[PDB]
């Protein structure tokens, strides 16, 4: 199953990624969580999508 | 059989901590689930107490099994199948057992060939793999900083 | 995702294993760059912007 999506501070100012040729971007994360039915365990990780 | 803050090993995933005694109910029946989150994957891991052993969750070793791994680990004369696809189904299940003699006995025979050959891509993440997580199961069997366990490790291989 | 829930091991996944970002990450790639409604912006003045 999927959770809790969220982002991060961009990684580089406007004029910088203007000037760099760099793509104006922030990262996304998302709270993952895998369930097994017979025996049972959730895993919480925060996957970089 | 656990507290909290104890320290304990999984199938494979490192050894880690229980953080708390989750109640999560399901079903109707308040089960005593158990936060247990690990060091290397950077995920929490919720296992009722119940299934506990059905999943084989284990307690770390004492001295015992560490004398008992450092006489596995310097044992000679353990032959290999030719076969090296069968090699490593073979100890990719030893791995995947989480027994830690199986586990040193891994990391010492991949450690005995690319010693002397040098194997594989694969293998060499075979061996990263395994000699990582048994790094981490002897420094929290006892607390002798991962580094130096590391060291003691190479020590005790050329032995 | 699916496919490789059945195919490896039980017991031994994880879902850094489990999931592969790459379609995502290039279906965006290909919305922004070289999609017809994703245009290049003119401006000779901000009126021709706006
Ligand atoms: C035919 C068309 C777009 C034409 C290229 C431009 C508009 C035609 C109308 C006109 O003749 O004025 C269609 O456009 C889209 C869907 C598919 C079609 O594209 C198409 O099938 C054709 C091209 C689709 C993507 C092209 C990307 C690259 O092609 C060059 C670089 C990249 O983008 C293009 C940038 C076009 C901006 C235009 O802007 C117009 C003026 C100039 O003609 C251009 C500066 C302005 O009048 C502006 O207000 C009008 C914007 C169009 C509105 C959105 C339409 C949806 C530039 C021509």
């Amino acid at each position: 199953s999927f959770s809790d999506p969220r982002f991060d501070d961009v990684k580089a100012p406007v004029d910088e990624c203007k000037d760099k040729d760099m793509t104006y971007a922030a990262p996304l994360f998302v709270t993952a969580e895998f369930i097994n039915n017979n025996t049972g365990e959730i895993k919480s990780q925060t996957v970089f999508m | 059989i656990f507290k909290v803050g104890d320290t304990v090993v999984y199938p494979h995933h490192g050894a880690a901590l229980v953080e708390a005694i989750e109640t999560r109910t399901i079903k109707g029946e308040q089960k005593e689930y158990l936060v247990l989150k690990v060091a290397q994957g950077d995920l929490t891991v919720r296992v009722p107490a119940e299934n506990a052993e059905y999943v084989g969750v284990r307690d770390v070793v004492g001295q015992e099994g560490l004398d008992k791994v450092f006489q596995v680990l310097r044992a000679p004369h353990t032959e290999e199948p030719t076969n090296w696809s069968r090699r490593y189904k073979a100890n990719l299940e030893k791995l995947a057992s989480g027994d830690v003699n199986k586990v040193a006995e891994v990391v010492r025979d991949l450690w005995r060939r690319d010693q002397e050959r040098g194997l594989s891509a694969g293998e060499k993440r075979m061996l990263a793999k395994a000699r990582q997580i048994l790094v981490g199961e002897l420094a929290l069997a006892e607390s002798t900083d991962d580094a130096k366990a590391e060291t003691i490790l190479d020590e005790v291989l050329a032995a | 995702v699916r496919e490789r829930m059945t195919t490896q091991d039980v017991e031994a996944i994880t879902p850094q294993t489990l999931i592969n970002i790459r379609p995502v990450v290039a279906a965006i790639k290909e919305f922004f760059g070289t999609s017809q409604l994703s245009q290049f912006m003119d401006q000779n003045n901000p009126l021709s912007g706006l």
